[PDB]
């Protein structure tokens, strides 16, 4: 920002971590800060104010609303099917009866 | 602690789609839209329960 | 799948 | 006045009474700690460590 | 709900469709599924006394 | 059509894995004597560690 | 009783169709319609009639 | 050493 805040601590990380890590970057007309931005092409977060290391920062929150053509419908429609083979302590069909038994 | 029995994961494959309709003010012929799909079979877990 | 920094979160 | 009214016995009520008695007899004979319940009502030998 | 002495083997099939993107956006996007066992005695203190 | 490029997400995950602790285990004998008087039917705690 | 001589069955396969026409207020490019079709050859029955 | 009647007591 150029504010004095810029030199204040976000959080702590291992010594020389920036030689080991290399965060991925958006550079050109793709940035969400551009007045005529192409940020429809990618899912990089846009911070509107200074992120702190807290719950709001680390919770997964991709900007799906901008890469998707239809507004106000759920992002994923899913069909799922669960095929269980069960061994269970019961018969496969129970016929009523057997009063003294079990 | 609740036991972690297993996991699976899939790519959401994003596949390009060509506009074969003619040029418009909205989008030119040869413009490149997409659709997204994901799926497969997992072999999730096998486990036996003591309680 | 190993021991992550900051404790476990999947 | 002042009696107690009870309905006709269905065979389903009667067999449920028998199987409830079998359950309470299994509890007396087998024990009622949660590990004893598991071992008496099911075939399962739970480790002690996982049941505190 | 699993009983004492159950054994489960689970296969999962998934088909997930992403609602339509504007362009073939460049970022990877994983779908995943994780399964957990939770004994009833971890979620209710009276579960043993109920039994 | 073109082929997608990889993400760095796996290498970034690997840099975050802490090393295992080096423990310095050793084997030794921890012998001890205990002497007492007691009466029948009680549960007497003779060993504690 | 009338005799049950045999049977056959087929899936109605539902096949996705991509919109290659440009984006509209009705539907975006890359929208996913469908068509449905079913069929095959059965080998239905073989039988001889006494009456 | 087996499952005793009246539940476990050593």
């Amino acid at each position: 920002q150029g504010n004095a805040k810029d030199d204040e601590v976000f959080g702590y990380q291992e010594r020389y971590a920036e030689y080991r890590y290399r965060p991925s970057q958006i550079t050109g007309k793709l940035r969400s800060t551009d007045p005529q931005s192409l940020d429809v092409w990618h899912l990089a977060q846009r911070f509107d104010s200074l992120p702190a290391l807290n719950q709001e920062f680390i919770e997964e929150n991709p900007p799906m609303k901008r890469v998707l053509a239809v507004q106000d419908e759920p992002q994923f429609i899913m069909d799922a099917f669960f095929d269980l083979k069960c061994v269970r302590p019961m018969p496969v069909y129970s016929v009523p009866g057997l009063i003294d038994h079990f | 602690r609740p036991e972690y029995l297993g996991s699976g994961s899939f790519d959401i494959n994003i596949n390009p789609v060509l506009q074969n309709s003619a040029t418009t003010d909205a989008s030119p012929q040869g413009n490149l839209a997409a659709y997204g799909v994901s799926g497969g079979v997992n072999r999730g877990f096998s486990h036996s329960f003591v309680e | 799948a190993r021991s992550m920094r900051g404790g476990i979160r999947l | 006045e002042g009696g107690e009214v009870v309905d006709n016995l269905t065979i389903n009520s009667l067999r449920q009474a028998f199987q409830l008695q079998r359950l309470l007899e299994r509890d007396a004979r087998g024990g009622t700690r949660y590990i004893e319940i598991i071992r008496s009502h099911f075939g399962v030998i739970s480790p002690d460590a996982r049941v505190q | 709900e699993a009983l004492p002495g159950d054994t489960f083997h689970l296969k999962t099939s998934v088909l997930a469709r992403l609602s339509t993107p504007v362009v073939p956006f460049m970022d990877n996007l994983r779908l995943d599924i994780q399964y957990f066992s939770v004994p009833y005695r971890l979620v209710w203190d009276n579960w043993q006394k109920f039994n | 059509f073109g082929r997608k490029v990889p993400s760095n997400a796996k290498s970034q995950h690997n840099f975050s894995v802490i090393p295992s602790a080096n423990i310095q285990r050793s084997v030794f004998n921890r012998s001890s004597g205990y002497k007492t008087t007691f009466d029948a039917g009680y549960l007497i705690p003779v060993f504690l560690d």
